[PDB]
């Protein structure tokens, strides 16, 4: 299956041309960019390990994509993914977060499920990726 | 290439793609109308290109089943029974581009006992409509069969005049005035002298509630011995209605409780609680034995004008089905709008077991109201007792007639106030009862009984040539 | 003090001739009309004795003059009302109910308060009246 | 085990003719048939996935065996089922229900259990055959 997390998932994976633009917007509205990677791809992992530290004032889209072929030297056969963070009061949030790579096989998820009372059931997302130790899902 | 695109329907009603809703089921003129249905009356005014039937066919639509595109998930349902039936279209008269649709609705679409999934369809979406410039709910025909899943009246005006052992006259009350600003002490001044100086009844004012000037405990406090006092004084049962009308229903339940365990026979609520909380305070009420007056604040800003919003007339209906004891309902000869056929419709429509149609008044529809309890109407805002052959004549007998600046205004007090407004009263009624021409006689009724009542007799020199004569936006179509 | 309960009790006690005419509307109007007196003004007292039984059709006024004055002879120091019934479906209820005769002095209530929980209180209306005996009040 | 939902499973699977005269039936009753496939077994598994639009107001037979055929072809190694429904108020439900597919091999429930309060339980059926990933399953 494809993991529709991201803001461009339901477009062909990016090109680093189409990612740099992506920067040069981010740095056009002066938001911090950090780039994350996981091999837990559970929709409510909220903390994806992180690459370095957020990249804050930034003038220069080539330092991103540079941090970018690094992280992926590293973890290529996992997740990574960009944000783009907006610390103006009212928002301090993530306003951007697109994936930029992709394991080349994701078993996707059982659902699992449990009786509980009348017909309630209590529901659980399970990773087939995690059926192995990390450093082995991918 | 799929095995969706090989699946497609192929029938021309249900093939994917935008038809005219009067293509869709939404009109027919042949329709026979079910004794269970709910019928709804719109005054529809459709944009310039429209066309009449297509627009009520819409309304009908967008008011049931119906989006602005076809969807095969109709054929999973029986669907020619759920789509409502634009079944009649009319002219206006002395209209240009101006129609009433009748449109009927399977008591199956509703959800039993609950005014807002009734006004959720018929309101809901259809006045935002691009494709009609201006929509008016006129009238609806609530069928036996959804009446009987309400409760009606908590008490209704029978069991009220039983609890306060007062038959044959209107009632009387006020508003404390002025609106804003009083203390709790000084609320319950205003609460006694009123009660003891002849009303019935005294009221917080709609937007009196819980504020820095004055909390609401002391004002309940200081109010129910305002109204023993009084009830001591005269003999007679009072009551003041305390607003319990709060920002959150745990907030309007500890008001109401409080209210309870005093001993009040009299709460109010305003209409901006909304249906919910309104349907919830009246099933309260029926549980406590307490009389429920609903003021109908904000009613206006969709009431008010003849080619847009809701008549209230509809109001009255849902109101009376939630389980209100009193609504206002209008004056005629006050400071607020009320044409006297509309609201002749309006306090038949909250009074009667039975409505026959009656195009003058207003009333599109046959109702039988399926032996729910009856709402006091309440007429209140700029009368005074100068105009009390007016006010028996356009209101009648049944009502609550609330003279808040028309007794606190009075030079001498509002003791005298008070007494004016029940000499004046007392004197209408054995007149009407006698056979009098009273509405001829009334200002000569008036003068007679001021030979022996000082009060009254200021009340006139002061008031009687008060009028508020403009002419009025909420108007009939028809003619007797 | 003056009872002011019944329709009419801001207006000076109803001759015969006034009396009269109010019965005269109440059988124009096809209501049952009856006689009820009592010795206790309390406003709760909602079962005021019975003289006789309620007068149904009713077509001569003269019938309940008569039988107003036969109350009179027996309870004149007392308070005599009149009621009006409508037995109409939605109504079944008085729709009238003024007062005939009054007591030469009505000494009135006092209001009796007990203290409750915090600044809440009890009240009780206390019948002067009431201080003596049945036979021995008015 | 043999998976034991569906109207007619206690019998053998069924044949083309059998299945044709359960649809022929179906036609005569003016019900809408519709063909749903799933590889998850699970009890409470109400969603199959849909093989296209529900066929309504059908004239033909073999038409609804065409497509029967045609997702029997593209998932010959999972379940397959024929709903029949009718939307005559009051009913608007499925009123038929067989399988017409079935994996050579379905190794069924493990039926997982957890201690809760004083002797309750609560309960949970695995399927054996979601071990592995959608696609991988049967
Ligand atoms: O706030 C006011 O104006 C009143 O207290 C009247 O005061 P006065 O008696 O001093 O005029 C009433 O709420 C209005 O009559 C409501 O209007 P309606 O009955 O039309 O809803
Ligand atoms: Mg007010």
């Amino acid at each position: 299956m494809r993991l529709t997390q991201g803001t461009f998932s339901f477009l062909p994976d990016l090109t680093d041309e189409q990612i740099k633009k992506q920067v040069d917007y981010a740095i056009s509205q002066n938001w911090a960019i950090n780039i994350e990677y996981t091999e837990d791809p559970h929709p409510r992992n909220n903390f994806w390990e992180l690459w370095g530290l957020p990249l804050f004032d930034i003038n220069d889209a080539a330092t991103v994509m540079y941090e970018i072929g690094s992280c992926r030297q590293q973890h290529s056969n996992v997740y990574i993914k960009v944000n783009a963070f907006d610390n103006t009061r009212g928002v301090e949030s993530c306003v951007l977060s697109f994936l930029i790579n992709r394991p080349s096989y994701e078993p996707g998820f059982r659902l699992v499920r449990s009786e509980d009372i009348s017909r309630n059931q209590k529901y659980s997302f399970h990773s087939y990726a995690t059926d192995k130790p990390e450093g082995s899902r991918y | 290439n799929s095995v969706e695109e090989r699946t497609r329907i192929k029938n021309e009603r249900y093939e994917s793609g935008v038809i005219p809703y009067a293509k869709m089921g939404y009109w027919d003129p042949n329709y026979a109308v079910k004794d269970t249905d709910i019928l709804a009356l719109f005054r529809v005014s459709p944009q310039p290109g429209v066309d009449p039937v297509e627009a009520s066919a819409a309304v009908a639509g967008e008011s049931s089943t119906a989006t602005w595109t076809v969807v095969w998930t109709d054929l999973l349902t029986a669907c020619d029974l759920y789509r409502a039936k634009a079944y009649k279209v009319e002219s206006v008269p002395n209209t240009s581009d101006q129609y009433f649709a009748y449109i009927s609705y399977d008591i199956d679409l509703f959800e039993e006992g609950s005014i807002a999934n009734l006004t959720a369809s018929i309101i809901g979406n259809v006045f935002g409509f691009k494709a009609v410039k201006a929509l008016r709910l006129e009238d609806m025909r609530i069928p036996v069969a959804y009446l009987k899943t309400f409760q009606g009246p908590a008490t209704g005006i029978v069991v009220e005049r039983e609890r306060m052992d007062k038959f044959g006259r209107p009632f009387l009350g006020a508003t404390v005035k002025p609106k804003l600003g009083l203390s709790g002490k000084n609320y319950g001044r205003v609460v006694y002298e009123g009660l003891r100086g002849g009303l019935d009844f005294l009221k917080d004012d709609e937007n009196i509630n819980s504020q820095p000037f004055m909390r609401w405990k002391e004002r309940f406090l200081y109010s129910i011995e305002a109204v023993n006092r009084s009830i001591a004084a005269t003999g007679e049962v009072k009551g003041h209605y305390m607003n319990v009308t709060a920002a959150t229903m745990e907030e309007m339940y500890e008001r109401a409780e409080f209210a309870k365990q005093l001993g009040t026979v009299i709460i109010m609520i305003d209409l901006v609680i909304g249906y919910t909380a309104i349907q919830t305070m009246g099933i309260w009420a029926r549980k406590n034995d307490m009389i429920l007056h609903l003021h109908r604040a904000g009613n206006s800003t969709y009431s008010r004008q003849k080619i847009h919003g809701m008549n209230f007339r509809v109001i009255c209906k849902w109101m009376r089905m939630a389980g209100v004891d009193h609504i206002h309902a209008g004056t005629v000869v006050g400071k607020l709008e009320g044409d006297p056929l509309m609201i002749r419709g309006f306090y038949n429509t909250l009074l009667l077991p039975y409505l026959e149609v009656n195009l003058p008044q207003g009333i599109f529809f046959q109702q039988d109201w399926a032996s729910l309890r009856k709402v006091t109407p309440v007429a209140s805002g700029g009368i005074h007792c100068g105009q009390m052959h007016q006010l028996l004549d356009y209101l009648g007998n049944d009502v609550v007639l609330q003279f808040g600046g028309g007794t606190i205004g009075h030079p001498d007090g509002i003791q005298a106030g008070a007494t004016a407004n029940r000499v004046a009263l007392e004197s209408m009624v054995i007149a009407r009862n006698e056979g009098r021409d009273y509405v001829a006689e009334g200002p000569q009724i008036l003068r007679d009984a001021a030979k022996t009542c000082g009060p009254l007799q200021t009340a006139l020199d002061l008031w009687k040539d008060i009028t508020f004569n403009y002419t009025s936006t909420d108007t009939a179509d028809f003619v007797e």
